[PDB]
DNA sequence: GAGAATCCCGGTGCCGAGGCCGCTCAATTGGTCGTAGACAGCTCTAGCACCGCTTAAACGCACGTACGCGCTGTCCCCCGCGTTTTAACCGCCAAGGGGATTACTCCCTAGTCTCCAGGCACGTGTCAGATATATACAT
DNA sequence: ATGTATATATCTGACACGTGCCTGGAGACTAGGGAGTAATCCCCTTGGCGGTTAAAACGCGGGGGACAGCGCGTACGTGCGTTTAAGCGGTGCTAGAGCTGTCTACGACCAATTGAGCGGCCTCGGCACCGGGATTCTC
């Protein structure tokens, strides 16, 4: 059959992780998947003009950094460049 | 053709 | 430089050190503080008041003194 | 081996990295970048999801259905702006009445 | 090397795990570690070269 | 008769799901009126997805484009 | 006749739960016809008209909400035409 | 000679009619300084983007005046309060 | 401070070029406060704009592809 | 070279109205509203493209998407126009 | 019937809006090839349409009462206007701090061969609801 | 006379785990040009002068506009009789969605070229500004 795409099981199982006692359907990992690539493409849109606001040919860390400080409202940017930046440390760690 | 295979298919099936 | 690095910042933000050890630069223009470290690590042993002049543009030298001479001894500060 | 692994992550980094070549957003993308996307979108689902979590055990369920989800994006301002303008399909109404709508 | 906390250049004891700056007591965790600006971290670490 | 297609009743649900405690008997008309052109106008989008997409049906993903259009966008 | 008790249960119960308003083969044909406005005979999804009776819902308790919303500024419950114009204009049509 | 008002109609047929600024530089510049200086240390202007911001102040002040008075007209009022335009906000989704 | 710059004729001049006839005493710090609100928002769109490009001007080109972002744009300094 | 469209909406002027000018502020508008429409529509082709897969842009594509953002009888307009530009291309 | 307050007709620097030459990159032309759009052809999912039982939802008439609406007396708070006065703005002068760009450089990300296990797909067991017995006790 | 209480006994019903598989992400090798840095020139804007001047602050007379309050009628809420045509669900038919195969021609790439739009400079008349007379709502 087709080779279908979607992050159902990532975002399953990291609710198994920190809630391992709680159910789920299926409609819910539908809307959840909209969710995701709905931010996933207008955040990569938004780095994506920036950057050539910018006038750079390329995206690293610095363009979507900037992108989600200045996207979202608050609380969760204010967590996120944290989050992220601890996870690119632990990347160029190993 | 293809319906009888299918109808076929689908008898044996059962 | 300090004759032990190790022995003399454990001492130097007592108000005993404060007294003779703290050096107050003044800049040239035209729930106690006692127990309190902040109020001894930027203010010093003396009460700061906000609304003065001439309080806002001084230095207040106390750790910085033995601490800055430690960089060549330990490089790794 | 897989670089999600190594960088420590949950969220997959070589899909995204895959979705991000051929999404045709740059012609030339950074290593960290797709980290970085792993990183906030990890992230800004484990905040929903602890949000969907506590409207669940609000309501007693073990099964979250998307009107929790609606009742845990409406208890908090960041996602009433963020997701202000969205329309959500069997999302319902949240329990508003005005004072002076109710009698006496 | 001694550690030494990175706000007072005091004996650090402890070691902040959301924003990784060493700090000698709990005061300067309350009214300096916790509330400090985003981006005042990297040239905080700078003098030690932690960034 | 494709007005008077939707019912009156459904319209007074569609009213106390938004919280109408009173509501008017010419506010039906209107509302309809109203309705009817916002449907045409997302099912214009619709169709021109439709003639997109070498098909003579619809499908999900083009209502699902021509809702993230105006900006109301769909979940 | 016992008036506001039945319609303060009436509007508790369509804002606790999430049932559907809109029938659904009446809306069908309303929205097949407005289809045949562009392309007639269109044959239809079932994913394709749930999508536009959401869309329909969502944006009737938007308007709705709005409406009532400036009738209680306007220091009366009842609903006026002009006040769904009133609505749509600011709004932004 | 002394009227209640129609140097006001006279007023808002002038300022339909022109297209100046009704907004002074000064001040404008002024407090768009206090609040950069708010946010960040040591910020440089350039003077297009100030008279930038100022047509993007007058353009949503004429929007927003245009919607109390829109708001005011179909609340039955000649005077404009603050209800109006809070509850203009709060339908245009600026606030909620 | 600095914010009754905007002071009462200024807002009397943008409500007559609003259209509004009648002015109560409580609109001018209401019409200051959204505007010290929308300005401020501006000028936080206008900060990471800035130490984006690790330029400290704001120029015409910033305020213009900021009114972009938040789908309020205007014509004159750039597209 | 610093690209800008001066010259030519100035000889579309003169096509048009060959007794009436034009100021800088108003060119310069004109330049923001040029470089709006020119980003609005090529971000268009590039979702349209994107979501039937397809890698090549063509004339049928876009067609399509300036029938979707623009209102009726301009878009009507429109289409006669290009058409018979493309089709006075594909002659010559 | 008068009066501030408008519109309209005529002179006046001016300074900011049309040509023009110099010329430098940028649009134009030609060859080549490897891949993606288009067409033909193929298998089955699923949309359309109609029949018939069930029935809860919908129409329609009858009436009753609060609420929309019409009118009224009232403070009273904004509106026009005279009087200081206080900051805005124009003209200008020098600094110096920051924007552009030239110019080499090096590294790391584009691009390609290989290969194996991560995730997708398709089966089987395992705890939650539903009817039923049933008989003695309490209401 | 009847509910019921608390355990059966069957007994389905919706949900999570144990095998295939295939394909794309990761390891390894090659290249080249995109940020990286930094120096230098130049340009503009931030301070600082000072006069002078439209315009804001302040206080005072006055007039319609907003405030609650009271009565008149009627319109939507409530209810029961009578439809009705929504919902289930079932079956039969066939368009068309979707995948595969194959071809070939539009288009990316590269090298040379010519030409036309950017700009500094030059020149001059349209419009705002000013002065004074006709004209129109308003009291």
């Amino acid at each position: 059959k087709t080779r279908k795409e979607s992050y159902a099981i990532y975002v399953y199982k990291v609710l198994k992780q920190v809630h391992p006692d709680t159910g789920i359907s299926s409609k819910a990992m539908s809307i959840m998947n909209s969710f995701v690539n709905d931010v996933f493409e207008r955040i990569a849109g938004e780095a994506s003009r920036l950057a050539h606001y910018n006038k750079r040919s390329t995206i690293t860390s610095r363009e979507i950094q900037t992108a989600v400080r200045l996207l979202l409202p608050g609380e969760l940017a204010k967590h996120a460049v944290s989050e992220g930046t601890k996870a690119v440390t632990k990347y160029t760690s190993a | 053709e293809k319906r009888l295979e299918e109808e076929k298919q689908d008898t044996i099936n059962k | 430089v300090s004759r032990n690095y190790d022995e003399d910042i454990e001492k130097i933000l007592t108000l005993e050190n404060l007294d003779t050890n703290d050096v107050v630069v003044e800049a040239p223009f035209t729930y106690d503080w006692r127990n309190s470290i902040l109020h001894l690590f930027l203010r010093g042993p003396r009460p700061h008041d906000s609304e003065n002049i001439h309080e806002q543009h001084q230095m207040h030298l106390n750790v910085e003194r033995i601490r800055v001479p430690e960089v060549i001894f330990q490089p790794t500060m | 081996k897989t670089r999600s692994s190594r960088a420590g992550l949950q969220f997959p980094v070589g899909r995204v990295h895959r979705l991000l070549r051929k999404g045709n957003y740059a012609e030339r993308v950074g290593a960290g970048a797709p980290v970085y996307l792993a990183a906030v979108l990890e992230y800004l689902t484990a905040e929903i999801l602890e949000l969907a979590g506590n409207a669940a055990r609000d309501n007693k369920k073990t099964r979250i259905i998307p009107r929790h989800l609606q009742l845990a994006v409406r208890n908090d301002e960041e996602l009433n702006k963020l997701l202000g303008r969205v329309t959500i399909a069997q999302g319902g109404v949240l329990p508003n009445i005005q004072s002076v709508l109710l009698p006496k | 090397a001694k550690k030494y906390c990175d706000v007072t250049g005091l004996k650090g004891f402890y070691k902040s795990p959301t924003n990784n700056i060493r700090y000698h007591n709990a005061e300067i965790y309350q009214l300096i570690v916790k509330p400090m600006a985003p981006g005042v971290d990297q040239e905080y670490l700078k003098l030690r070269g932690a960034n | 008769d494709n007005i008077q297609g939707i019912t009156k009743p459904a319209i007074r649900r569609l009213a106390r799901r938004g919280g109408v405690k009173r509501i008017s008997g010419l506010i039906y008309e209107e509302t309809r009126g109203v309705l009817k052109v916002f449907l045409e106008n997302v099912i214009r989008d619709a169709v021109t997805y439709t003639e997109h997409a070498k098909r003579k049906t619809v499908t999900a993903m083009d209502v699902v484009y021509a809702l993230k259009r105006q900006g109301r966008t769909l979940y | 006749y016992r008036p506001g008790t039945v319609a303060l249960r009436e509007i508790r119960r369509y804002q606790k739960s999430t049932e559907l308003l809109i029938r659904k083969l009446p809306f069908q044909r309303l929205v097949r016809e407005i289809a045949q406005d562009f392309k007639t005979d269109l044959r239809f999804q079932s994913s394709a008209v749930m999508a536009l009776q959401e869309a329909s819902e969502a944006y009737l308790v938007a308007l709705f909400e709005d409406t009532n919303l400036a009738a209680i500024h306007a220091k009366r419950v009842t609903i006026m035409p002009k006040d769904i114009q009133l609505a749509r204009r600011i709004r932004g049509e």
